């Protein structure tokens, strides 16, 4: 079983500013199968980045996926008002899957 | 481009056994995997396990190995989550999740890009 | 060893046959 850490807790940042998210994952994630989510309060999660780096059509392009084995990297360039929710990382390079506990990205002031 | 839709809000006692539906609408239901992903409140997303539909090909989390079973019926593309021997902790919204597709019928890539809408489970005395 | 991640991958390879 893989732990992924997710660092930090929480983001305290403002509208327009950037967003760089970390997940460590405790061994090596197979075939760099790791994926983002979005999740805002009361819906579902929503698929963000896959294998690592991939953006699946209808993401938003200041959206940006890195990294390799075990750290990696979720940025958002230029926070929109509508990103302001919670983020997962997830593993699926082998069977059993996990996710990270997560970040809370909120609006400071 | 697939819809998926969950069973409602239901609520247990400890002991009891809790079975819910995930029916898929849209695309192609048989060669796509897909899991449930619970959340338990305030808390963060777990991964419990998942199914193939074609030959049934199941994968289960180790931690709920025994007190789970997941199933799949092809006439009505629709999942079932069985999680037996419930207590309190497992109090939680139940999540439906089917692999995205790269470009409907295209490639598998694994990560979850389709969400159905949640099952809250209240397990209480 | 084996990850159930990759069988529909397969599935998908094989009807590109079919
Ligand atoms: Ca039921």
């Amino acid at each position: 079983e893989i732990v992924l850490t997710q660092s930090p807790g929480t983001q305290s940042l403002s509208p327009g500013e950037r967003a760089t998210l970390s997940c460590r994952a405790s061994q090596s994630v197979g075939n760099n199968k790791l994926a983002w989510y979005q999740q805002r309060p009361g819906q579902a999660p929503r698929l963000l980045i896959y294998g690592a780096s991939s953006r699946p059509s209808g993401v938003a392009d200041r959206f940006s996926g890195s990294g390799s084995g075990t750290d990696f990297t979720l940025t958002i360039s230029r926070l929109e008002p509508e990103d302001f929710a919670v983020y997962y990382c997830q593993q699926y390079g082998q069977s059993l899957s996990t996710f990270g506990q997560g970040t809370k990205v909120e609006v400071k002031l | 481009q697939v819809q998926l839709v969950q069973s409602g809000a239901e609520v247990k006692r400890p002991g009891s056994s809790v079975t819910v539906s995930c029916k898929a609408s849209g695309g192609s239901f048989s060669t796509y995997a897909l899991s449930w992903v619970r959340q338990a409140p305030g808390r963060g997303l777990e991964w419990m396990g998942g199914v193939i539909p074609l030959l049934t090909i199941t994968n289960y989390a180790p931690r709920f190995q025994g007190r789970i079973t997941i199933t799949a019926d092809r006439s009505t593309s629709t999942a079932y989550l069985e999680l037996n021997s419930l207590r309190p902790e497992d109090t939680a919204v139940y999540y439906c999740a089917r692999e995205g597709t790269t470009g409907w019928l295209g490639k598998p890539i694994g990560a979850f890009a389709h969400w159905g809408q949640g099952t809250l489970v209240t397990v209480s005395s | 060893d084996p990850n159930w991640f990759d069988i529909t991958a397969q599935l998908w390879e094989f009807s590109q046959e079919l």
